[PDB]
RNA sequence: ACGGAAGGGCACCACCAGGAGUGGAGCCUGCGGCGCGCGCUACACUGACGGAGCCAGCGAAACUCCGUCGUGCUGGGAACGAGGAAUUCCUAGUAAGCGCAAGUCAUCAGCUUGCGUUGAUUACGUCCCUGCCCUUUGUACACACCGCC
């Protein structure tokens, strides 16, 4: 698989999240542009750039 | 004299808190303008960096030589400059805590000589220090001045 | 104490706070004597500077900070029989 | 900064002298109702569970506390680094096979260190589970205390709860004087058209003390105040010994 | 005077009229608050209630059920 | 009468005092050479202040250093902070100001632990 | 003597202390 | 023989009713010495 | 053409200092054998997480690492795995033990297959870290799992304790021990082969995040 | 007086990521009336050994080096192979390992308290779950925003 790198550029505050589990919002580096919302486990800052296998589906809530 | 640091809220006059945290009085202060951590220096050789906002208040102590006066932090939010007593300027990096480097500047203050004295004209350390910075702008030039006419 | 400064605040409490019997109180002197003669000569700071006239009042927020300064006679040889001299910083 | 604090604790030495021939007490009277108190709980050193639970029903206990870890802090740098904290209560807790002994308060910004035997012991984390604690900041009663060191022990004891509780503020907790015994249970309660009906949670013990000394914790050059006198001859004849 | 100056490291020196230390030239009363100026109190009548929201209700334009929630809402105002 | 200097330095309980003296090489701690350090795997920990300046900074002085207290390990810190800051004071105080301060730069350009410590405890959450 | 040297106060100088 | 002191103050049935009926009449009176906002 | 001299004496201090020594004054290399110089971190996205760019003498800098949120991703790689390596019931604080047995491992590693033995643990880290994982979502009960990402301080420090643990798995009891066992663990997790417990965990743990996504 | 709804904060009696115990076996102060559980101890190559080195602090072990076995009720130590259901505690010189002193009117010798030695992993955010708390007149005096629980 074509697995993408992508770096985050706003961690959102006040979602309604799994605890351990924060939204974030990444873009991609082979085009500057397209943002795509992910959720990611881990301790994360901004512009870390983190992996992704999948490259189309959005993020949600973890109720 | 009373050692703290004072933090009030400018919505509604009240005291927020007494963040305390040192063991002398405090001399200098600066919020940033990036992260707003704030960037406290006091004479126990001591500068303690605080973050207040966010469930948090953490503390990071740096420790420097001597005695301390005169904060000044660089507009970009990432390194804050210190003057000292022992006639040095340090500049600290705020997400770490390593030093840059430190500017020697004893040797290039000229106080004058009192009508006052039994002693001479430059080695007595009357205002070998600075006792005010600030950055500019830019990020690369530090202005300096202390109780001498330099 | 609210009304009754009247009767002892005198000389003697007001020339209590001189940086000469302060020096001596803190016991950073033999007598006034010699310790006029090392305020005088510049060796005392209060504070962060310098102060050399001996007439100085230190007042209540100073007085645990009236220290000799770095790079003196008498801190040099303070430290050199207390056998401490760490010459790092200056002295 | 050492002349400093020696300076500031023999004015507190000289305030206290003064106070006692001249007889809220000196020590608490800047800060009787302003500043709400923050409490630093600890352990001996290397503790056991059952003692760490009990210190965590402490905690629990009486609010604005955090129950600091204590393993090789020693005692007068951690009582300095309490008071650059700029905290105001700290509480020891000494133990034996689990069960606790010494209960030792002390108001370290220069002021009186009360200690207290710990006689009878009940936690709630080994018999009940009934959910959380109120943790509501609750009210205060006490029972007979009218003797000088009881107004003394009432002023230190109760100068560590939350200041101005409210009318609807539910648990309340007891200090009852049984014979020099202080013991202390604390309840939750409503209102019937009958009358009123307690639920007991929480810790309950007694406390005995024997030692207060006017210094700080790490000292043991401090001037006592009052300690109990074990062997005199009428050691069991009255009470506040 | 006398005590700072003995208490202080560097020295201290201490019909019709005019001052030149003022607040501004320009402004002169034309720069007030306007909740200074005038709020939103309560009512002149008792015909009427307005609130601090800014808007009028009267008693005779209400509703039963908008007037029970008004009573109702300034009976909490009136308890807290 | 010859030029001397003398320095502290501590970790955790251990202290260690340098003289720095001009000399013509040698390096003691108690007596024995800095070859000798006792542990033997934090050698290059006691070597390191004096391998980031190069030994030509070490040809002329030489080092006798006293060492009680603390661990094995807190002791080792403490030779390696006091060889560097009387290093950093014999520079100060008897050559150069620029090869001193190009020394301190050095030093807090490794890492500052070298120079001074954090000497104070801890955070009461 | 241990209050004192609790108040030891570093900065004490006499000219006896020489030798 | 004689002893010093008297010893730990077993906690009883009793001593638990008469300090329950204590508390439960003074909070009955909502006598409780609590601190102030002052 | 060009030339700068400095020192112009043959330095030789009084007390004979070793050649490896005075070797290594010129370039800082690791346990005064490896170079930090010419180790790249062939994966993006854990530069900056892992750190190959200060040449350290031993893996014993005792700095305040931990009392900030991301400032134990600076320290560097290898002080971190002896670190993370140090710890069990039968030994804690232990640390001298640690160093010598990744000392003895990255020797072995060296001594069969010779590439540099902190670029084997690099690309070791890169390649045994996971890059998509599951939570427990909540759903009132049922034991539904969801996939999320993992940002690269997670992937380091999962890389870590995998592989700690796998050396521990791996010679807990049997013949060899931990330090000829790391070795091999860390070669096949750094070649890649499917034979180690890392890459086992890591395919496990994509597997069903593959699954359940 | 009684509910409800909305907003907001906090917490290892919460989520999260882990770590260490309890519970398995023997000795045990106590608490019950044999059970509970607090410490202490064994069970693991992190091993056993055999030489050699070396550093503390109140008032010398761990450790390091050099040699010998050996994956076996083993040499560990007849029994004994790291302990289920569950449960408890813990965020930095902390958990934990290690010894050394003392015995300070209450408790403690089975132990208690100090003292140092070595010293980490993982969160340092979130109110989604468990809960706890606060507010629902903004008065607080600018600018801005909200604007009937």
């Amino acid at each position: 698989t074509p697995v993408t790198l992508a770096k985050v550029i706003k961690v959102l505050g006040r979602t309604g999240s799994r605890g351990g589990v924060t939204q974030v919002r990444v873009e991609f580096l082979e085009d500057t542009s397209r943002t795509i919302v992910r959720n990611v486990k881990g301790p994360v800052r901004e512009n870390d750039i983190l992996v992704l296998m999948e490259s189309e589906r959005e993020a949600r809530r973890l109720r | 004299d009373n050692f703290d640091i004072h933090v009030w809220s400018v919505q509604t006059g009240q005291l927020l808190d007494a963040l305390s945290g040192h063991e002398g009085p405090v001399s200098c202060l600066s919020f940033s303008q990036e992260n707003s951590v704030l960037a406290s220096a006091s004479w126990d050789k001591t500068i303690r960096i605080w973050s207040i906002f966010g469930r948090s208040q953490q503390v990071e102590p740096i420790e420097v030589y001597s005695d301390v006066l005169a904060l000044s932090m660089r507009p970009d939010g990432k390194e804050v400059a210190v003057s000292t007593l022992k006639g040095q300027i340090s500049i600290f990096n705020i997400e770490d805590a390593k030093q840059v480097g430190n500017i020697d500047c004893r040797k290039d203050i000229i106080s004058g000589r009192f009508n006052q004295d039994r002693f001479t004209a430059k080695n007595s350390e009357r205002s070998k220090f600075f006792t005010t910075i600030h950055y500019s702008f830019d990020g690369m030039a530090i202005v300096a001045g202390g109780n001498n006419n330099s | 104490k609210i009304s009754d400064l009247e009767n002892k605040v005198t000389v003697s409490a007001i020339c209590r706070r001189r940086l000469p019997v302060i020096m001596h109180r803190l016991k950073m002197a033999e007598t006034i004597q010699d310790a006029v003669k090392f305020i005088e000569q510049g060796h005392v700071r209060v504070g962060p500077n310098l102060i050399n006239d001996p007439a100085y009042l230190v007042t209540r927020n100073m007085e645990d900070y009236v220290t000799w300064v770095d790079n003196s006679k008498i801190k040099k040889t303070l430290l050199r029989y207390r056998n401490q001299i760490d010459d790092f910083d200056f002295s | 900064m050492l002349r400093r604090q020696a300076r500031e604790r023999r004015e507190y030495l000289y305030r206290k002298a003064q106070e006692l021939q001249d007889s809220v007490d000196d020590e608490y009277a800047a800060t009787s109702g302003i500043m709400d108190p923050r409490i630093i709980v600890t352990t001996s050193r290397d503790p056991s569970t059952r003692l760490s639970q009990f210190a965590k029903e402490i905690k629990l206990l009486f609010p604005n506390a955090v129950r600091l870890n204590r393993g090789n802090y020693v005692m007068p740098n951690l009582v300095d680094a309490c008071k650059k904290s700029g905290t105001t209560d700290l509480v020891v807790l000494h133990e034996h096979r689990g069960v606790p002994t010494s209960l030792t308060i002390s108001h370290f910004p220069h002021g009186p260190t009360a200690q207290f035997s710990l006689h009878n012991v009940v936690m709630r984390h080994d018999i009940i589970n009934a959910g959380n604690q109120s943790e509501v900041n609750p009210h205060l009663i006490f029972d007979n205390f009218t003797t000088a060191l009881g107004k003394r022990v009432v002023c230190i004891l109760k100068h560590l709860f939350n200041a101005g509780p409210k009318k609807d503020s539910e648990r309340v907790i007891t200090f009852a004087n049984r014979g020099d015994f202080i013991s202390v249970r604390q309840h939750v309660y409503v209102r019937t058209r009958e009358g009123v009906e307690i639920a007991e949670v929480g810790p309950r013990f007694e406390m005995r003390l024997f030692e207060l000394r006017l210094g700080t914790l790490e000292n043991k050059d401090a001037d006592v105040e009052w300690q109990l006198r074990r062997f005199i001859r009428t050691a069991n004849k009255k009470d506040y010994l | 005077y006398k005590l700072d100056v003995l208490s202080s490291v560097h020295f201290v020196p201490k019909t019709i009229s005019m001052e030149d230390a003022q607040p501004l030239y320009m402004s002169n009363a034309s720069s007030l608050a306007p909740q200074e100026i005038y709020n939103v109190g309560k009512a002149e009548k008792d015909g009427e209630i307005r609130l601090k929201n800014g808007v009028a209700m009267s008693k005779e334009e209400l509703t039963r059920e908008d007037k029970n929630r008004l009573r109702r809402a300034l009976k909490r105002k009136r308890s807290k | 009468a010859v030029p001397s200097v003398q320095t502290f330095g501590k970790k955790k309980s251990a202290t260690a005092v340098a003289h720095v003296k001009a000399g013509k090489g040698l390096i003691k701690v108690n007596g024995s050479p800095i070859t000798l350090v006792e542990p033997e795997i934090l050698r290059f920990k006691v070597y390191e202040p004096l391998l980031l300046v190069g030994l030509d900074k070490f040809s002329n002085i030489d080092i006798r250093v006293r060492v009680t207290g603390g661990g094995h390990v807190s002791q080792v810190y403490a030779i390696r902070q006091a060889i560097a800051k009387g290093l950093v004071a014999y520079h100060q105080k008897y050559v150069d100001e620029q090869s001193k301060n190009e020394l301190k730069k050095a030093f807090t350009s490794y890492d500052r632990t070298l120079l001074i410590a954090d000497s104070r405890r801890p955070e009461p959450k | 003597l241990r209050e004192k040297a609790k108040e030891r106060n570093p900065d004490e100088y006499y000219h006896a202390m020489h030798s | 023989f004689d002893r010093t002191a008297k010893p730990v103050p077993v906690i009883t049935s009793e001593v638990t009713e008469s300090l329950e009926d204590m508390i439960r009449r003074r909070i009955q009176d909502s006598n409780f010495d609590d601190l102030q906002r002052r | 053409d060009f030339e700068v001299v400095e020192e112009f004496t043959p330095v030789v201090l009084a007390t004979p200092i070793p050649e490896e020594v005075q070797q290594a004054q010129t370039e800082i290399k690791l346990f005064n054998k490896w170079s930090f110089e010419e180790v790249e971190v062939k994966d993006a996205s854990l530069v900056d997480y892992v750190q190959v760019r200060q040449p350290i003498f031993v893996a014993h800098t005792a700095g305040r690492y931990a009392n900030k949120r991301f400032r134990k991703a600076q320290c560097p790689i290898i002080e971190r795995l002896t670190n993370s390596l140090m710890m069990n019931g039968r030994n804690n604080g232990k640390k001298l033990k640690a160093v010598r047995i990744i000392k003895h491992t990255l020797d072995i590693i060296n001594v069969l297959t010779d590439q540099n033995p902190i670029q084997v643990v690099v690309d070791a880290i890169t390649n045994t870290g996971p890059r998509e994982d599951t939570t427990r979502v909540g759903g009132g009960g049922a034991a539904r799992r969801q996939a999320v990402d993992v940002s690269p301080l997670r992937r380091v420090n999962q890389a870590i304790a995998l592989l700690t643990i796998g050396a521990r798995e791996a010679a807990f009891r049997n013949i060899k021990t931990i330090a000829e066992t790391l070795a091999e663990e860390l070669i096949n997790a750094a070649k890649g082969s499917s034979t180690s417990y890392a890459i086992k965990k890591k395919d496990e743990l994509e597997r069903v995040a593959k699954s359940n996504r």
